[PDB]
């Protein structure tokens, strides 16, 4: 019983360090886009308007 | 150990061996082919058991398709447990084709009462052909072995 | 929110648990019928809402973020516990769980076995992947302990623990065997094999097998202690065990010993001893006076049984050969069904019918002279027994009231003339000394050698308390006996009673048993003339 | 032969369990994997609006 629930808590640890590792990656990668956007939108009207 | 100190097999020997029964059909190293009737192993009542709860005795009377179970009595007791099972069922042969029959087969006791049953019909009959064989060769060697002296 | 346990958590546990191990869930699974709970990776913080549970033996609530040991004490059931994985810190609780046998703390933050000294019942043990830095603690419940410590612990605690794990502790990973080696020399084949080890065995000196020894030996001398103790109190002596602390509590006598303190102290002392030995002596002889009865009462037992067996086998063949005759009676009717004297077969089931009656009566009888031979067994046996034994604890209850009293008389008397030797003393220093530095304790003694009747009733106060409380004891311990024996003599009449009783009336339904089936052959035979219209 | 079952039976129990736990495991990480791709994807492809604005 003993070495049964070192074995489950060993591989419950690994599998937390791996979504921990999957969630900080996936974060990382979807943290941008939406600000550089609204900048070139804001600068897309800015333009326009010196041209008109 | 298992507490059956008696067994015994009653036989027909009106009964031909028929081949539909072929557990009915025992292996008699004196008769040889005759058809079984009855068997009966008597459970000791262990002291670590209830005696109303551990089958005193044992009845497989194979025709009667239904065995005879009688579970120990008590201090002050005088009403016997004859308890009278149905052996049609008893080896799983409820046929559940039979639409709306109360399902206590679904619930695990009904079976495993069973399958107890079961059970102690083939460790009877095969316990009495394996001391028939055992008989068998004992007086097998014992008349085929020469007289010879000390 | 931290999971703690609730009636319905608890109901959907035994849903899960049901669903499982493919158990019937019955719908009334008690509140309170639970054995073995398992409520592991729930992540479960506290132990609550037990009550009911005390009877779980087996607990499972490792792998989780628990970190105390609490609600589970109560459940002193727990033989099989393990809380191990988790955020545990401590060992608790289990004190009273001393019925735990496989007791698991592993991968845990508990630091020492401690509240297991209440667990010495725990053969099994792990404290793995803890925080501990020594297995000493372990073997301290073995009678080990390290040289240079003073400890009262001269006796092993886990005298049956076998099963040591201590795997993956900081220590444990500390060069490694050490702790498997001294903890077995102190203490599953790895444990010869651990012996095995030389340098670690002169480590220790007591080794394993004089601690099988001593076990045995202790076991041994602990069950001659407390047969000894069991003859005292069913003698009920073991009352009079305060007789020569009475003047402890008789103050009066503290107030005469200021007279003469050596003298007064020494008679005091020789007065414990004389009335400590007259005790020994006289409730020992009720011990053994009692054994008597204990003999006397398990012959009577056996008499009880011996009849009651033999009137089970009388009862048990006759209904064998009413069995066999109403064998043949149903063959014989059967067969005649197979013919249909259906009128024969109906005046045979009623004369079977009539011999259910008879044997009604016969058997109400038989168990009646099984009631007598009984009660008459409780007659002699009270009669031998009450007269003999307890006469005979009557006489010598009294004779060690009169000896314990006689040892008051003469330590009374002694005390007596101590008081005289110091008023005579005293009496003779005044007229030739009339100043020495106002001493208090020759204040107190000036005081009672003016005060003779003070001194005086204080000396008859401290023999009356004495008299009073011996009598006093002596009286209840023969009133406890006296209740012991009606104690005993009612057990045995309710036994019979309850034997007499569960007979009447199974009796009653074997008879209806047996009528039962002569009416159900009756009716066979007489619907078998109604259908040959 | 009782201690050999009953250690193949909590053997039995101990490693399902784990086999249990590997699989929520995987199958939890499949479904991370998934939404944050479709997240991704969505941020990534939200550009060409930029490229063509």
């Amino acid at each position: 019983e003993e070495r049964k629930n070192l074995h489950i808590n060993e591989l419950m640890n690994n599998h937390e360090k791996a979504f921990a590792e999957l969630k900080k990656y996936y974060n990382d990668i979807t943290a941008e886009n939406l600000n550089l956007i609204k900048a070139h939108k804001e600068k897309i009207a800015q333009i326009y308007a010196n041209i008109q | 150990d298992d507490r059956v100190i008696y067994r015994s097999i009653r036989f027909d020997n009106k009964r031909a061996p028929s081949s539909q029964n072929n557990d009915k059909v025992f292996q008699d190293n004196h008769v040889g082919d005759v058809q079984i009737t009855k068997m009966t192993q008597k459970f000791e009542k262990n002291p670590h058991y209830p005696a109303n709860e551990q089958i005193q005795k044992m009845v497989i009377d194979l025709i009667k398709d239904k065995v005879i179970v009688y579970y120990h009595m008590n201090d002050g007791e005088i009403t016997p447990i004859v308890k009278i099972y149905p052996r049609d069922s008893m080896h799983g042969f409820a046929k559940l084709n039979e639409p709306g029959g109360d399902n206590k087969i679904d619930d695990p006791l009904v079976q495993l009462e069973n399958t107890k049953m079961v059970n102690l019909e083939k460790d009877c009959l095969n316990q009495l052909k394996q001391q028939e064989k055992i008989a068998r060769d004992d007086e097998k060697t014992i008349r085929e072995g020469e007289i010879r002296l000390e | 929110d931290p999971r703690v346990i609730n009636e319905q958590l608890i109901l959907d546990a035994v849903k899960q648990f049901n669903q499982e191990n493919n158990k019937i869930t019955t719908e009334n699974i008690i509140l309170q019928q639970l054995r073995q709970l398992q409520l592991s990776f729930k992540n479960i913080l506290k132990i609550q809402h037990l009550q009911g549970l005390e009877r779980l033996e087996k607990l499972q609530l490792d792998n989780n973020i628990i970190e105390k040991i609490e609600n589970i004490d109560h459940l002193v059931n727990l033989k099989w516990l393990d809380l191990s994985f988790n955020c545990i810190k401590k060992i608790e609780g289990l004190d009273k769980l001393k019925e735990l046998t496989d007791l698991s703390l592993f991968n845990n933050y508990i630091e020492k076995i401690e509240g297991l000294h209440n667990n010495t019942k725990l053969n099994v043990f792990s404290i793995g992947n803890n925080r501990l830095k020594s297995y000493e603690e372990i073997t301290l419940y073995f009678g080990y302990k390290p040289r240079g410590e003073e400890g009262t612990n001269d006796r092993p605690e886990f005298k049956r623990l076998q099963v040591l794990n201590v795997s993956g502790n900081p220590f444990t990973k500390d060069k490694e065997n050490e702790y498997k080696n001294h903890i077995i020399c102190a203490i599953e084949g790895d444990r010869q094999l651990i012996r095995q080890d030389e340098q670690i065995s002169n480590s220790y000196n007591f080794t394993t097998t004089d601690y099988y020894q001593q076990m045995q030996a202790q076991e041994q001398k602990e069950e001659m202690d407390r047969q000894t103790l069991k003859k005292k109190k069913d003698a009920r002596m073991d009352i009079l065990d305060n007789l020569k602390d009475e003047y402890l509590k008789i103050e009066d006598l503290q107030r005469v010993k200021i007279i003469k303190p050596n003298q007064i102290n020494e008679e005091i002392e020789k007065y414990c001893g004389k009335i400590n030995d007259h005790v020994v002596e006289m409730q020992a002889a009720v011990i053994q006076k009692h054994q008597l009865i204990l003999q006397e009462m398990s012959k009577t037992e056996v008499s009880y049984k011996e009849q009651e067996a033999l009137h089970e086998k009388e009862t048990l063949q006759i209904l064998k050969e009413f069995e066999h005759e109403k064998k043949v009676e149903f063959r014989n009717w059967e067969k005649e069904a197979a013919n249909g004297d259906a009128k024969k077969e109906e005046s045979r089931l009623k004369t079977l019918l009539q011999k259910t009656t008879s044997l009604k009566n016969k058997l109400m009888d038989i168990e009646i002279q099984l009631v007598e031979e009984l009660e008459a067994i409780f007659t002699d046996y009270d009669t031998k027994k009450k007269e003999t034994a307890w006469k005979d604890i009557e006489e010598i209850i009294v004779l060690g009231q009169k000896k314990i009293e006689e040892e008051n008389v003469k330590f009374y008397s002694n005390l007596n003339v101590i008081k005289n030797k110091e008023e005579a003393n005293y009496n003779s220093t005044q007229q030739q000394q009339l100043e020495e530095e106002n001493n208090e304790e020759d204040d107190e003694k000036a005081s009672l050698l003016e005060n003779k009747e003070q001194l005086a009733q204080m000396i008859g106060n401290i023999k009356e308390t004495l008299i009073d409380s011996h009598t006093k004891i002596i009286l209840s311990a023969q009133m406890e006996l006296q209740k012991d024996l009606a104690e005993y003599a009612k057990q045995q009449k309710n036994k019979m009673y309850e034997r007499n009783r569960k007979n009447i009336s199974q009796i009653i339904a074997q008879i209806d048993a047996y009528q039962t089936e002569i009416n159900e052959k009756l009716k066979q035979g007489d619907d078998e003339s109604d259908h040959e219209n | 032969e009782a201690r050999a079952a009953m250690i193949k039976q909590l053997e039995d129990n101990k490693n399902q369990k784990i086999a249990e736990i590997i699989k929520e495991h995987t199958q939890k990480y499949n479904d991370i994997k998934n939404y944050y791709s479709e997240i991704t994807a969505t941020n990534l492809d939200y550009r060409k609006t930029l490229k063509n604005e």
